[PDB]
RNA sequence: UUACU
């Protein structure tokens, strides 16, 4: 198959051994509405609607 | 075919069939002259270019290949470079162009007759050109050169680098090579007279810098870059122009530290693990700016612009402080070819040891007592530099004289008088008055103190030898300019010795008396490594410039008083031939002579320090017997370590005293002086440490040193060891591979491959890429190792060629007139360069049957009987254990030639040339001069130390020669029958035993496996969970904690899943080799140490009886004792392993530290050593195969054998 | 032809 050259496998121990933090989440902005994320599915696919 | 298009060429590893064509190309391109002239010069390759690559970094750098015309044809002789003064006594006075200058072969002829000054120098000169040239460490010069461009084409892969064509332009002729050497007739003799004078030792710098480009220091387009600087130096004297580079190019990096600025670095503790890192931001202070300007105009015109722009762009591109570490090592090998810098030294007389006067006069002492004659007796000092010494020094006195006192020291001058040598003398004609055997014997200290033993007593002995004259021995350095040391004679070197003794005793009381360096590994730094890590400290290492000169006689007599001031208080009856008696002493400010007790020492040391003559007697060939202007430190004595270490300590831990004394602080830690490297650490502000750095300078200066100038935040060097950040820089240029001009201890052996394996582990730390650098060890331990040379007889050299021919070709020679020995050579196959006996090299990856092949080993591979492992490891050690079988393939290990090595390392041919050197001297002859030597002595009862060497082995078993005392005395003796030669009466009687071992072994050989292994067949089964990664290779990810250990490289992960370095094993070897002769690497063989635990762990009740079989002190007694019982958590006796502390730098010693690596189910636990014993089972299958760890957990699986063979 | 730590 692949398999990637020891070098840069062991490498891949030291990387998931010693993580680290990003991604700040701040942008952040006035808005004057409903600050809509995720939507919602119904809950009883019951009616069909001719 | 050929090399480049090899199947080992492209793997890069050993299918069975690749093997055979590696034995085929390299023995026939080792033993012709033309197949050799084939490989380096086919009309093939083209002439190589504008080239362009990435000089060992991520930038690109392009160099075009230029040859100066100096080179291509020289000038004429010119003779006005070598001149006279207006007598020919010596030549002229402030001459440059003191080394060899490039002339081009033809143009030295002599014309005139055999006399009249100047034949007799251009008779010399001539060997300068044909002798002094060569130094070729292991093989002639051409097959070393092939050895690189052998190992740069299988590397590599193609033939297209840059070197082999300085390999073209520099020679070639079109018929054969430019020159040879005869080894018979010891000269190199020339085929082209046109060819430049300078270019056998073009030679080795092509071999240098391709050993450069192997390590990975240097890469393809850098090497461009590197070898039109050297031929640049070679326009008008390769050297002289090499000596003023050598400073410049290598003192940069301090600018390019400075500007990278803030540098992210590990940190280390007190006790040497690495705690943490910090980004501790590296600009140099303002008083080391100024130092910039002034040097950077130096670097615009000494050097060569090309080599130049090398530098400023090293300067301005670096990043980080891997990226200047990178570039330092590049620059430092574009200074360096490792050749040793050899002339006649006639004309290094005037550079070397002749004495300057630096600018102060020293003053000398207020002579307080005097004897008889008007002579410095007891003496103080008034209000000078050497006051500063004396108000630290002084009051040591009171306390050296109960050390000083309580030696007795004719007993410490019989132990000191060992390590044979020569006296001066040539005996004279009583050399035939004390015998014919000891004729030839009388070279050795210990056998010219014998010749003389009745004259020991008088104080006549002393007083004819003031009248011989000192004769210069010279050796040389691998950058240092030739230099030239005082052999003294034994009574010259007898006044001496007790200022030997005094000096010695201020190493045990004061730490900062400094390191010596028997760890070899990383203790020998540990205590750099942690100042430099710290915050607000200045480093300061300082050299002066030169230390033999400097020291007028004024200046001498610092240590002069000290030696002094302790002997009056101590109590020494006799010492030697004296007695203490009752002297008339003058006692300044008294009239008239009131008679005090003196002690022999008092008389001894007064009267060296009174007598003193310094000048070194060189007799010439040119000249009539050149001597050298007195007034320098004869640097043979036997003080000239301590006089220069006990000097300057007196000199900067005194200034703290005097800046102590009118209202200044001191500001200075912990100081290092191994003289004359003295190197000081200093803490406070910038401005503080500053106003002290300069008055340890001024000091120094005021006391006639010409100190160079060293300082910096956050640079340290000491013992040719630099050390940076928290980093350890290599230095890899000073081991040179191929250069050694020794003329004493020759290898053209088993002991040549020791030579190879103790310098291929010098360079495994110093190294950007060690896998490379075992590329380059096996062919030169294939190409040039590969033929031992034999003179048999006629009669039997017809059936040494039928039986050796059997199993591995042997070369038959061309038959002799009227010396009755042919010579023949035996080829010694390839597998003998892995034997465990033979040449103990660790291996590329073999073929199995099917064959699934074994694991490559690294560089990191222990030796001893681990590679008898190997042998086993090609007949599939994982298959083995299926069958429950300790059978042997005999095809596989007949078809590579394994069988046809060991049956060479059973002919047992070194110490059989041993046996007849042994055979022969009559030992009635030794005993009447040996026990005239325990006259001088003890006096009895070096009698009780045979006795208890004797009493131990006929009791139980053999505690072997070298180490017990008497023996001892013996064996010191026994080192001149094995100089004084192997001539051709006793070399027919080696032939005629030999052959008689032949025939024996030959008749039928399969491979002797013995009962006492099982003791391998153990194998690791990979599993599919990882191990932890030990924090402190978090740590050491950044930034570059030495060469190898770069970030995702075998050696930081060894570093990482090994892991650690103790300090509780190597402070008691520390310790151990304090009793035992320590300055250097003292790897870990040490014959006491593993003769005394295999008594101590199994046997010991006898161990009170082999002590004095040492005649070890109680307090000697006391070292040992706690390295045994340390000794006892690991490891085994029964499995022998060896590895160096130069070979493992910062990797751990103890195989405790890889049982945290491997699982070992617990019903293999099966006798009481044999949780000790897997330890090393562990310890060492992770650093041979560390190239193939993913950073898996490797598990132990066992031959059932294996579990009966401890089991008992 | 060849030193000491
Ligand atoms: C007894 O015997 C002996 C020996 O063996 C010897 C040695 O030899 P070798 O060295 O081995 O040779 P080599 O080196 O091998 O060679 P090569 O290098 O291979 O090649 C070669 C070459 O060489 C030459 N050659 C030269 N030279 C000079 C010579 C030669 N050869 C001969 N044979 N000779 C001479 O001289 C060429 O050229 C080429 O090229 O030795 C011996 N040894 C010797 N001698 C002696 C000895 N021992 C002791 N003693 C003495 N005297
Ligand atoms: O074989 C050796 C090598 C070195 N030494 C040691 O050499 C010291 C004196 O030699 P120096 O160390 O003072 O030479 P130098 O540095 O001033 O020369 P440059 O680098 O400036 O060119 C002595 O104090 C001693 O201990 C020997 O005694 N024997
Ligand atoms: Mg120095
Ligand atoms: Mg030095």
């Amino acid at each position: 198959k692949k398999p990637p050259t020891v070098v840069q496998s062991r490498t891949d121990v030291f990387n998931e051994q010693f993580a680290n933090e990003a991604l700040h989440p701040m942008t952040k902005v006035i808005f004057n509405g409903l600050d809509v994320n995720t939507e919602v599915q119904p809950l009883s696919d019951d009616f069909k609607q001719i | 075919t050929k090399l480049h298009n090899t199947i080992f060429s492209e793997t890069r590893k050993f299918t069975r069939e690749s093997f055979k064509e590696i034995e085929h190309l390299t023995a026939r391109l080792a033993n012709d002259r033309v197949a050799r002239h084939d490989f380096l010069f086919n009309t093939s390759i083209v002439l190589i270019s504008d080239y362009s690559g990435e000089d060992s970094n991520g930038n690109q750098l392009q160099a075009t290949i230029t040859i100066p015309n100096e080179i291509i044809n020289p000038k004429e002789y010119d003779p006005s470079d070598y001149p006279l003064a207006e007598d020919e006594s010596f030549f002229k006075q402030g001459h440059k162009y003191d080394y060899l200058v490039t002339f081009r072969a033809g143009s030295l002829t002599n014309t005139y007759e055999p006399k009249t000054k100047m034949y007799k120098l251009h008779a010399a000169l001539d060997k300068l050109m044909h002798v002094k040239q060569r130094k070729s460490r292991f093989a002639d010069l051409w097959r070393e050169l092939c050895a690189v461009i052998a190992s740069l084409d299988v590397w590599y892969q193609t033939t297209n680098y840059p070197l082999r064509t300085y390999v073209k332009l520099l020679f070639h002729k079109g018929d054969e090579f430019p020159f040879y050497e005869s080894p018979s007739q010891d000269r190199i003799i020339f085929n082209d007279k046109s060819v430049a004078s300078i270019l056998p030792t073009f030679v080795y710098t092509c071999c240098q810098v391709g050993t450069a480009i192997m390590s990975g220091i240097l890469t393809h387009v850098e090497s461009i870059v590197a070898m039109n600087h050297f031929l640049h130096c070679a326009k008008d004297s390769y050297i002289d122009e090499k000596l003023k580079i050598k400073g410049i190019g290598r003192s940069w990096y301090q600018e390019a530290l400075h500007n990278v600025c803030q540098a992210t670095v590990p940190v280390w503790s007190q006790f040497n693990e690495v705690i943490g890192h910090r980004t501790k931001s590296t600009s140099e202070p303002h008083f080391v700016s100024s130092t910039f300007i002034s040097l950077r105009a130096k670097r615009a015109e000494l050097l060569y612009p090309e080599f130049n722009a090398y530098i400023n762009r090293a300067i301005q591109l670096s990043k980080t402080q891997n990226d200047v570490a990178n570039y330092y090592a590049a620059c430092r090998a574009m200074t360096n070819d490792g050749t040793f810098l050899a002339t006649l030294t006639e004309l290094s007389l005037d550079a070397a040891v002749f004495p300057r006067i630096e600018q102060h006069l020293v003053t000398r002492p207020a002579v307080l007592m005097s004897n008889t004659r008007h002579e410095s007796l007891k003496q103080k000092y008034t209000n000078g530099v050497g006051s500063i010494a004396q108000s630290y020094l002084s009051s040591f006195t009171d306390e050296i004289a109960k050390r000083v006192n309580g030696r007795h020291h004719d007993e410490a001058w019989l132990n000191f008088l060992t390590t044979s040598s020569p006296g001066r003398k040539l005996t004279e004609i009583e050399k035939l008055e004390v015998g014919g055997d000891v004729a030839a014997w009388s070279n050795s200290r210990i056998v010219m103190q014998a010749v003389f033993a009745r004259e020991y007593r008088t104080p006549e002995r002393i007083f004819k030898s003031l009248k011989a004259p000192i004769k210069l021995v010279e050796r040389q350095q691998s950058d240092r300019r030739q230099r030239a040391i005082s052999g003294l004679d034994n009574d010259r070197l007898f006044l001496s010795f007790m200022p030997y003794t005094i000096g010695k005793q201020i190493y045990e009381l004061n730490d900062n008396a400094a390191q010596g360096k028997q760890a070899g590994n990383a203790f020998d730094i540990g205590e750099m490594l942690y100042w430099t890590s710290q915050r607000n400290v200045l480093l300061s290492s300082i050299d002066v410039a030169g230390m033999d000169a400097s020291v007028t006689t004024n200046t001498k007599d610092i240590y002069n008083t000290f030696v002094l001031d302790v002997a009056s208080k101590c109590t020494v009856p006799r010492f030697g031939p004296y007695y203490a008696k009752n002297m008339e002493v003058f006692e300044a400010g008294n009239r008239q002579s009131q008679v005090r007790y003196v002690n022999a020492a008092w008389q001894a040391c007064a009267l060296e320090a009174a007598n003193s003559q310094t000048s070194t007697s060189y007799e010439s060939e040119i000249f009539g017997q050149v001597k050298n202007a007195e007034g320098t430190y004869p640097s043979g004595r036997a003080d000239t370590s301590t006089h220069h270490t006990v000097l300057l300590q007196g000199l900067v831990r005194g200034n703290e005293l005097k800046r102590a004394s009118d209202g200044k602080n001191s500001c200075l830690a912990t100081i290092k002086i191994l003289g004359d490297d003295i190197m000081e650490i200093f803490q406070g502000s910038e401005s503080d440490t500053y106003d002290h750095a300069v008055s340890n300078a001024s000091i120094l200066n005021e006391s006639g040193f010409a100190t160079t100038a060293e300082l910096s935040q956050n640079s340290i060097v000491l013992l040719q060891q630099l050390v940076v950040n928290g980093t350890f820089w290599g230095f890899a240029d000073r081991i040179s591979l191929w250069t050694r001009e020794d003329t004493k201890d020759i290898g053209r052996l088993n002991l040549a491959m020791m030579e190879l394996n103790a310098l291929i582990d010098d360079l495994v730390f110093r190294v950007r890429r060690p896998e490379g650098l075992k590329m380059l060890g096996f062919f030169c331990g294939a190409i040039c190792l590969r033929r031992f040379t034999l003179s048999v007889d006629n009669k039997l050299y017809d059936s040494t060629y039928n039986n050796l021919s059997k199993y591995m070709t042997l070369t038959k020679y061309d038959k002799n007139p009227d010396s009755d020995s042919t010579l023949m050579s035996l080829i010694l196959p390839l597998a003998w360069l892995f034997m465990p006996r033979g040449g103990e090299y660790p291996a590329y990856p073999f073929e199995r049957r099917d064959g699934t092949f074994t694991e490559d080993e690294s560089m990191f591979t222990a030796r001893g009987a681990y590679k008898r492992r190997l042998l086993y490891d090609v007949s599939n050690i994982g298959e083995m254990i299926q069958q429950n079988s300790m059978a042997l393939d005999d095809d596989l290990l007949h078809e590579y030639g394994f069988t046809g090595a060991l049956l060479l390392i059973d002919l047992n041919i070194l110490d059989l040339i041993d046996e007849v050197k042994k055979e022969d001297i009559s030992p009635v002859k030794v005993s009447e001069l040996a026990t005239s030597l325990e006259q001088l002595g003890k006096l009895g009862e070096r009698e009780k130390s045979r006795r208890a060497a004797s009493d131990l082995k006929i009791r139980g078993h053999a505690l072997s020669n070298d180490i017990v005392y008497g023996y001892g005395l013996q064996e010191k003796i026994q080192k001149s029958a094995m100089a004084t030669k192997e001539t051709t009466v006793q070399s027919k009687r080696v032939s005629s035993r030999l052959h008689d071992v032949i025939v024996a072994k030959t008749r039928d050989y399969k491979i002797s496996t013995i009962p006492a292994d099982a003791l391998h067949l153990h194998e690791f089964e990979v599993e599919d969970v990882t191990v932890d990664l030990l924090p402190h290779a978090k740590h050491t990810s950044y930034s570059s904690l030495a060469y190898n250990m770069s970030f995702g490289s075998d050696g930081w992960f060894a570093f990482a899943l090994l892991g650690g370095l103790d300090r509780s094993a190597n402070l008691l070897r520390l310790d151990v080799a304090s009793i035992r002769g320590n300055y250097h690497k003292f790897s870990y063989d040490d014959p006491v140490f593993k003769q005394g635990y295999k008594i101590y762990k199994s046997d010991a009740t006898l161990l009170n009886d082999f002590f004095t079989a040492i005649s070890a002190g109680p307090k000697e007694q006391g070292i040992l004792l706690r390295a045994f019982a340390y000794y006892s958590l690991y490891g085994n006796v029964e499995y022998h392993y060896v590895l160096s502390p130069r070979q493992l730098f910062f990797l751990s010693d103890n195989p405790v530290s890889a049982e945290r690596l491997v699982r070992i189910p617990p019903k293999y636990y099966v006798s009481t050593q044999c949780r000790a014993l897997y330890n090393i089972f562990s310890y060492l299958h992770i650093l041979r195969s560390i190239a193939n760890n993913r950073g898996k957990r490797l598990k132990m699986v066992l031959h059932p054998g294996l579990i009966a063979y401890v089991r008992g």
